[PDB]
C-alpha cells in the first residue's frame, strides 16, 4: 500500500 | 566568527555551502546563529539507529515511536540486505551531529531527532494516522520519504484516519501553531507518474518537495506536478554527487539518492527557519518558502512567471530552498491572517469530455462575505469524471491573472476506467494572486484513440487572504  | 564544521565527510557535502553557489545555502543560515537548537523533528519510515555515532547526540526519544511493533523504541530491525537502512539515512540528514569527528553534518545539526518506526509492516491507514499524530505538542516537524506506489497508474491519497491526523496536526498541534508535514513529492519520473496524483503530496498541509540534480537538472526519477511547492539538491547521473548521512549499522554513506534524501533537507531547512521564529504557524512557513526559493540556474522547459511575478515550474515549484534567506526572513514575520476558503460549485450540468472539453467561469471569490479572499495560497480544481483510460487525460486550470497549471499531464501506464472521483487537484503556482475573474479548466484526450466520458462535478476550492499583500516581483 505504501513505499519507500 | 563562524567556524565550519570540521566532520571528515562535510567536505563532501557539495550541496550545504561552496563557492559555487550550487548549494542550499545553509551555512549562511549557520552563521546568522541558526543550528536548529530547541527544534523537534521526526523521521516517519522504517526506524531509526538511536544509538548510532552520528544521531546518539542528538536523539529524542519523544519524537519517536515504533508504529509497526507498538513499542516505544523505533530501533531498526537488522536483516543481510540492510533493507531499514532508510530512516537511518533520512535522520542523518536532517540531524547528524556535527564537529565530533563522524561522517559529516546534519542541515540542523543541533535540533532534536526522532523517527517513527511505521513502514516495516503493513501501512494501513490507521498506522499512517498514528505516525502523524505522534506527540503534536513535542514534535515540530515530521519528515516523510514515502507515499502510494510511483508506477504510474495509482491514484490515492490519505483515507479517513491519515486526513484527520492531517487536520489535527495543522489545527491544534504545535501549540495551535500547527505541524509542519515535508513531503518527498515522489520517485516515479521513470512512469511519468504525477505528483498530483498522490494526496499527500497533494495535500494543502503539506510541503511536497522536489529534487535537482548537482548540475541543475531534473533528475530521471522526478514527478513533476502543479502541488510541488520547492526543491532541494539530491542524486542525478553517476558524474553528479549524492547525498551523505548516517547509514545503518553505525556507518557513513555518500550514496543516499532520489526524492528521500529532498524531504529531510528541506526539513532541516525549516528547523532552522523555527529556531529563527518560534511563532510560525503550517501556513507561515508555506508563505517563507514561496517568498525565498531561488529558480536561479535550474533547467527546465516549463519555467512561468505567474501573476505575481514568480517564476515557478511543475518540475521543481518555486525553486531551490535558501536556508540563509529563510532564517533572515522568519525574525521579522508578521503572523498571516486567518486562513479563508471559497468553495464555489462550477459546473449546471455534465460535460461530455469527448477529444477536447474547456470549461469557463467567471467567480467572484466570495465577495461581500467574510471568507473573500483577494490573495491565494493554494487552490484546489476537485474533479469528479468518468473516463475509459485515465491516463490519456491532460488537464490544466488557467488562473484569472494568466498561470496555467498542469493538473495532470498524460500516464501512459495508467489505463485505468475508474476516472476521478472528487480528486482535488491542488496548484501551488497562483499563490498571492487575486483569484477574482475568469478560470479556465482543459481537459483533453491527449491520444488518438477514440475516448469517452463526461465531467460531472468541478468544484474550484479557494483558499486564502483578503490582506498583506507585496508588491509583485
Ligand atoms: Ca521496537
Ligand atoms: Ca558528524
Ligand atoms: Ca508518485
Ligand atoms: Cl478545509
Ligand atoms: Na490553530
Ligand atoms: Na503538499
Ligand atoms: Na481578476
Amino acid at each position: 500500500r505504501r513505499k519507500k | 566568527v563562524y567556524q565550519e564544521p570540521t566532520d571528515p565527510k562535510f567536505p563532501q557535502q557539495w550541496y550545504l555551502s561552496g563557492v559555487t553557489q550550487r548549494d542550499l545555502n545553509v551555512k549562511a543560515a549557520w552563521a546568522q546563529g541558526y543550528t536548529g537548537h530547541g527544534i523537534v523533528v521526526s523521521i516517519l519510515d522504517d526506524g531509526i539507529e538511536k544509538n548510532h555515532p552520528d544521531l546518539a547526540g542528538n536523539y529524542d526519544p519523544g519524537a519517536s515511536f515504533d508504529v509497526n511493533d507498538q513499542d516505544p523504541d523505533p530501533q531498526p530491525r537488522y536483516t543481510q540486505m540492510n533493507d531499514n537502512r532508510h530512516g537511518t539515512r533520512c535522520a542523518g540528514e536532517v540531524a547528524a551531529v556535527a564537529n565530533n569527528g563522524v561522517c559529516g553534518v546534519g542541515v540542523a545539526y543541533n535540533a532534536r531527532i526522532g523517527g517513527v518506526r511505521m513502514l516495516d509492516g503493513e501501512v494501513t491507514d490507521a498506522v499512517e494516522a498514528r505516525s502523524l499524530g505522534l506527540n503534536p505538542n513535542h514534535i515540530h516537524i515530521y519528515s516523510a520519504s514515502w507515499g502510494p506506489e510511483d508506477d504510474g497508474k495509482t491514484v490515492d491519497g490519505p483515507a479517513r484516519l491519515a486526513e484527520e491526523a492531517f487536520f489535527r496536526g495543522v489545527s491544534q498541534g504545535r501549540g495551535g501553531l500547527g505541524s509542519i508535514f515535508v513531503w518527498a513529492s515522489g520517485n516515479g519520473g521513470r512512469e511519468h507518474d504525477s505528483c498530483n496524483c498522490d494526496g499527500y503530496t497533494n495535500s494543502i498541509y503539506t510541503l511536497s518537495i522536489s529534487s535537482a540534480t548537482q548540475f541543475g537538472n531534473v533528475p530521471w526519477y522526478s514527478e513533476a506536478c502543479s502541488s510541488t511547492l520547492a526543491t532541494t539538491y539530491s542524486s542525478g547521473n553517476q558524474n553528479e554527487k549524492q547525498i551523505v548521512t548516517t547509514d545503518l549499522r553505525q556507518k557513513c554513506t555518500e550514496s543516499h539518492t532520489g526524492t528521500s534524501a529532498s524531504a529531510p533537507l528541506a526539513a532541516g531547512i525549516i528547523a532552522l527557519t523555527l529556531e529563527a521564529n518560534k511563532n510560525l504557524t503550517w501556513r507561515d512557513m508555506q508563505h517563507l518558502v514561496v517568498q525565498t526559493s531561488k529558480p536561479a540556474h535550474l533547467n527546465a522547459n516549463d519555467w512561468a512567471t505567474n501573476g505575481v511575478g514568480r517564476k515557478v515550474s511543475h518540475s521543481y515549484g518555486y525553486g531551490l530552498l535558501d536556508a540563509g534567506a529563510m532564517v533572515a526572513l522568519a525574525q521579522n514575520w508578521t503572523t498571516v491572517a486567518p486562513q479563508r476558503k471559497c468553495i464555489i460549485d462550477i459546473l449546471t450540468e455534465p460535460k461530455d469530455i469527448g477529444k477536447r472539453l474547456e470549461v469557463r467561469k467567471t467567480v467572484t471569490a466570495c465577495l461581500g462575505e467574510p471568507n473573500h479572499i483577494t490573495r491565494l495560497e493554494h487552490a484546489q480544481a476537485r474533479l469528479t469524471l468518468s473516463y475509459n483510460r485515465r491516463g490519456d487525460l491532460a488537464i490544466h486550470l488557467v488562473s484569472p491573472m494568466g498561470t496555467r497549471s498542469t493538473l495532470l499531464a498524460a500516464r501512459p501506464h495508467d489505463y485505468s476506467a475508474d476516472g476521478f472521483n472528487d480528486w482535488a487537484f491542488m496548484t501551488t503556482h497562483s499563490w498571492d494572486e487575486d483569484p477574482s475573474g475568469e478560470w479556465v479548466l482543459e481537459i483533453e484526450n491527449t491520444s488518438e484513440a477514440n475516448n469517452y466520458g463526461t465531467l460531472t462535478k468541478f468544484t474550484l476550492v479557494l483558499y486564502g487572504t483578503a490582506s498583506g499583500s507585496l508588491v509583485p516581483r
